[PDB]
């Protein structure tokens, strides 16, 4: 089977250099084009450029030319995408793909993607605050409650409820990048209003990059 | 660059019904050499790498179900799904594969169409724990609504806010095909305590009139 394996997630400061890699197996690497595609958080796909590893022949989107260099080492079946000086705007998922010339028959095989985060922020564990159920969060016998998971870097956090016992009616929101450059999300759950003063509701928050683990009891 | 424009931007589909996505190129993708249209379709499922569906405008990639078909010529192309499955949800992209640069369309989100559901609107004042630390996050929750489109405006003592709130929306719920939305208003403790009434104004298809969920600070 044909496989493209990309290098691991990167967290970098603005102005730093970076090289990410795409290694091809299960085919003759020199004979197919390696394509590079950018996807900014929550945005569409952007074609960056390509390379034929056998010859080192390249094509660039004029939108990316000058800021990135695409190269290949045919001896180790690897293609590269590199920056001399990263910008915050380089924060994106980067895919490599295998293709013919012009991508004429489409990009048939894709790498798993490399997440690149470019930020002045340092590794930080979140604070966890209750989103307390009240008359302002109750409608029709059901009450909403949650946890606000604020001020962490980098992504991601995971949230469970009652150590995984409560899964029904749970909505954990995608993270947003705050004005501060730190991430935040909320996790919410709808529960019976009658259980508010009797049943215990605890959110369990794990932030692996900082080894922060927080359990917060959510009460009215 | 060749510009690739997709219509529609959002496509609600009832599973089982046909769906069509149009892609318009700003220049012709039809080769004089072989009369092939060099247009490609991809699907990107939530949290996954993109997958090849169709190339040369009408040729299915091996492994792609026969419900997917492509047609069109020159500058106008159509991806058709004859009978939409639940696993077809995600973002569909067309691509110019005729000439460099190999530009993508902006994408079309295929989502499950269901009956309109108005949001259950809830408001959360900041916790005492957070206020003690010096910050006030005020959370407005719009729960279990359809469709995705919603307008949320913050009013503090009847004064419209701007630039101090952020929105997050969940991916379409696997069970009930609804969305949830959070709008979080961030103020410093001092700014928060200057004001009385905190109001979340909500506009949605399921609501006959704009709806205001509010609280008085300290109640």
């Amino acid at each position: 089977e044909v496989q493209l394996v990309q290098s691991g997630a990167e967290v970098k400061k603005p102005g730093e250099s970076l090289r990410i890699s795409c290694k091809g197996s299960g085919y003759t690497f020199i004979t197919y084009w390696i394509e590079w595609v950018r996807q900014m958080p929550g945005k569409g796909l952007e074609w960056m450029g390509d390379i034929l590893p056998g010859s080192g022949s390249t094509n660039y989107s004029p939108s990316f030319q000058g800021h990135v260099t695409i190269s290949a080492d045919k001896s180790i079946s690897t293609a590269y995408l590199q920056w001399s000086s990263l910008k915050a705007s380089d924060t994106a998922m980067y895919y490599c793909a295998r293709s013919g010339y012009y991508g004429n028959s489409g990009f048939a095989y894709w790498g798993q993607g490399t997440l690149v985060t470019v930020s002045s922020a340092s590794t930080k564990g979140p604070s966890v605050f209750p989103l307390a159920p009240s008359s302002k969060s109750t409608s029709g016998g059901t009450a909403a409650l949650g946890c606000l998971v604020k001020d962490y870097f980098p992504e991601p956090v995971t949230v469970s409820w009652n150590s995984g016992a409560l899964t029904s009616g749970v909505h954990t929101f995608p993270a947003v990048l705050q004005s501060s450059g730190l991430y935040s999300l909320s996790s919410v759950v709808t529960v019976p209003s009658s259980s508010l003063g009797t049943q215990t509701y605890i959110c369990n928050v794990n932030h692996k990059p900082s080894n922060t683990k927080v359990d917060k009891k959510v009460e009215p | 660059d060749i510009v690739m424009t997709q219509t529609p931007l959002s496509l609600p589909v009832t599973p089982g019904e046909p769906a069509s996505i149009s892609c318009k190129s700003s220049q012709s993708l039809l080769s004089s050499g072989n009369q092939k249209n060099y247009l490609t379709w991809y699907l990107q499922k939530p949290g996954q790498s993109p997958q090849l569906l169709i190339y040369w405008a009408s040729t299915r990639e091996s492994g792609v179900p026969d419900r997917f078909s492509g047609s069109g010529s020159g500058t106008d192309f159509t991806l058709k799904i004859s009978r939409v499955e639940a696993e077809d949800v995600g973002v569909y992209y067309c691509q110019n594969d005729y000439t460099y640069p190999l530009t993508f369309g902006q994408g079309t989100k295929l989502e499950i169409k269901r009956t309109v559901a108005a949001p259950s609107v809830f408001i959360f004042p900041p916790s005492d724990e957070q206020l003690k630390s010096g910050t006030a996050s005020v959370v407005c929750l719009l729960n279990n609504f359809y469709p995705r489109e919603a307008k949320v405006q913050w009013k503090v003592d009847n004064a419209l806010q701007s630039g101090n709130s952020q929105e997050s929306v969940t991916e379409q719920d696997s069970k009930d095909s609804t969305y949830s939305l959070s709008s979080t208003l961030t103020l410093s403790k001092a700014d928060y305590e200057k004001h009385k009434v905190y109001a979340c104004e909500v506009t949605h298809q399921g609501l006959s009139s704009p709806v205001t969920k509010s609280f008085n600070r300290g109640e």
